[PDB]
């Protein structure tokens, strides 16, 4: 009995492989697909950007760097003290 | 963003200040942050004997 | 631009007064000494 | 990687500006973080005597 089930194991096991090879190839495929048009958007929103920038380019920049910084503190203890520090060891 | 620098090309410097100031308050909000001054710093100023 | 000074004073003093009431504060002499969390 | 080099050579310093905050942004989400200024820092520089 055991020869047979083996051999029923043998007959059975092959085709699921051809199954999952198939799924990760069209995985693949749409990883393929997501990229090249997520690599589309972002080339068009800078080349939409640009222009803009290169009319006042001044105070184009602090509004953007302040408003980076305020999520960069946003989301971090701070612990503020004066500098000529000596050592830390905790 | 071109509606924003039209507008506040006005006076840089202001705008800056007034940026700065509204950021604060939204940063240490509500926050565990020490903070070590001295009674010789700037704002502490009128803590001195007169 | 009517009056610069009075107006910058006053939103300093507000602004600084929200901010510490928030914050815990110790106020240390800072002219040598040192400390960890 | 054809497109994105086609695409950012046009201003080589913007372009290094901006998506080096979005990293900043994206790579401080986690509350996991500790950090120690200095009053006379630059960012902080609206906050002495005026």
């Amino acid at each position: 009995q055991y020869i047979r089930e083996a051999e029923a194991y043998t007959n059975e096991v092959q085709p699921r492989a051809n199954g999952q090879a198939q799924r990760i190839l069209e995985e693949a495929r749409a990883y393929k697909a997501q990229t090249i048009l997520e690599a589309q958007g972002e080339v068009a929103r800078f080349a939409k950007l640009l222009p803009e920038y290169k009319a006042a380019p001044e105070i184009t920049r602090e509004r953007l760097y302040i408003e980076t910084m305020e999520k960069v503190l946003g989301n971090t203890r701070k612990v503020l003290v004066n500098d000529k520090g000596g050592n830390l060891m905790v | 963003a071109k509606l924003f620098a039209d507008a506040f090309s006005k006076d840089p410097d202001f705008y800056a200040f007034i940026r700065s100031l509204r950021a604060y308050e939204n940063s240490f909000s509500g926050n565990q942050d020490v903070m070590v001054m001295s009674p010789d710093s700037d704002f502490f100023r009128y803590m001195k004997t007169p």
